[PDB]
């Protein structure tokens, strides 16, 4: 997964 | 002489940091004139990320949802909307540190400065380029989403970036300063990747030019090469093609040196074919991609060492 | 995720840098409070610079002699001291931008930012290693004279580098802001040349911990070593000998990742003997010595990636 | 030599 700072 | 990766002086992004605040969710936000721009995703909850709907979410939200602090100032919200993947506050005071500026999208293999940031609180700066896959290998961690990228002409803020998210690979991906994303991403926790990347030529060439500059030669050859011949090389080795339009932006750099631009990439070709034989070029062991050419003139000099 | 060489925001330093004319020499200098600190050789001209007697040069000057300016805003000179390398120029207005500050002397091995100047305006930042030969890479061309170094701590600056002059190598010599140059190095035009330099250990090893914290493990072996037999190997290589006191440092390090400081001197030593086939750690193909165990800890996380 | 900036 892309992971949202 | 010498020749670094060096960002620009930060002291003018570093006056537009805030800290923004939405339920549980901290992050960054960019406060120029009486607005705060941050990452959409301020409003969202880690549940909420792995399939969020962020038109319906911020219809839920309130001004007075979005707690927005510079120093130790409150500053009060007075007004909301959403560009894109962006959040644009209006807040009831202007900037005063607000320096001259403007939004610009930079494109594939132009280079950045970056203000990373926790907490509305700048931690540091370095300076990467946006790769063709549209990543930029940066150093980020958790709350340092609104942490902005950019470059200074004159006096004037060029914002290009500012950082969302991080994929898996530990690259990481962001938006203009309108919220539209760089490259094929959204901000969403779903499984999403990188593309193959590829070496940036343009930039390659700036830097052996700057070697030259700084009056080493002895990468050059005999030979030279056309245009279409080098790319079957360039392809070989995954470096982009070069076209003729990166070749008369090389010139001014061709010019101060001597060396053609085609006679240049032959240069690299053998490069590419025979290695550096446990050789340095500009103290590097490998061919660097991160310098463009503007890169390049504005850190050399205008005489070049013999 | 990630691993930059990262300067820390130089927006405190920026709001000090002014310029300093005398004759036709024009540098930076640095203006905290009512003082403006620069290198003495600014009252020198190409010839003087050849064998000047700073002493006589000086008791030739008055307070006039000297044009400060800030943006500008012409300052004016109402006092003037020798100490050591450096000239302290005392100036009719107090910085109102200056920041809380102290002068430290850097040690061999550490790391700072370096703000580099022209004509007392800032044109860029990066972070250089003082090495153990008392110079640093940096970046630097005429005029870059009076350029700083530093680190921050909380809120002050910890001001360590004063640039004064190129060595032939194309690497710099410089004082701390006493004037005391780093090394064996004098402000004179005359003969001057770079002692053999050396790999800082600690700070391949705390690079080492920073590939682990970030999960890669790859180069690590079954092995341990007496510190004494990683010495033997140290030293063909030209590595610093590793101390007991460099052990104690890596604790920290070797706690959040769980691997022996002798065991991770293991991986070292079968890293200089066998290469890195190929392979890279933190991106680099190289063993990188300029980022300190202070550097890893700012700029990773306090959680191992496993 | 040594260059002074």
């Amino acid at each position: 997964s892309a992971v949202l700072h | 002489s010498g020749f670094r990766k060096m960002a620009f002086p930060s002291g003018k992004v570093e006056g537009c940091m805030v800290q923004v605040t939405c339920g549980t969710t901290t992050l960054n936000g960019l406060w120029l004139d009486d607005t705060v721009y941050c990452p959409r995703h301020v409003i969202c909850t880690a549940e909420d990320m792995l399939n969020p709907n962020y038109e319906d979410l911020l219809i839920r939200k309130s001004n007075h949802s979005f707690l927005v602090q510079a120093g130790n100032v409150q500053l009060r919200v007075i007004g909301h909307s959403m560009q894109n993947c962006l959040l644009r506050l209006k807040v009831d005071t202007s900037n005063p540190k607000t320096p001259k500026y403007k939004f610009v999208r930079i494109q594939p293999g132009q280079t950045f400065s970056v203000l990373a940031c926790y907490n509305g609180s700048p931690s540091g700066v370095y300076q990467c380029a946006m790769r063709p896959n549209h990543t930029i290998k940066g150093s980020f961690l958790n709350g340092s989403c609104g942490s902005v990228g950019f470059n200074i002409d004159y006096d004037c803020v060029s914002f290009c970036y500012m950082h969302h998210m991080e994929l898996p690979t530990g690259v990481h991906a962001g938006t203009d300063l309108e919220g539209k994303f760089y490259g094929p991403f959204v901000d969403i926790q779903t499984a999403q990747a990188a593309g193959t990347d590829t070496t940036i030529t343009l930039n390659v060439l700036a830097w052996l030019y700057a070697a030259v500059i700084n009056g080493d030669r002895w990468f050059l050859n005999r030979f030279t090469t056309t245009l279409n011949d080098f790319n079957l090389v360039a392809m070989k080795y995954n470096y982009e093609p070069l076209t003729q339009d990166h070749v008369d932006i090389l010139g001014p750099l061709s010019a101060q040196t001597g060396i053609a631009v085609l006679d240049m990439c032959a240069a690299l070709k053998e490069l590419l074919q025979n290695g550096m034989n446990g050789r340095t070029i500009l103290g590097s062991t490998i061919l660097e991609d991160e310098f463009t050419p503007f890169d390049v003139v504005r850190q050399c000099s205008g005489v070049t060492f013999q």
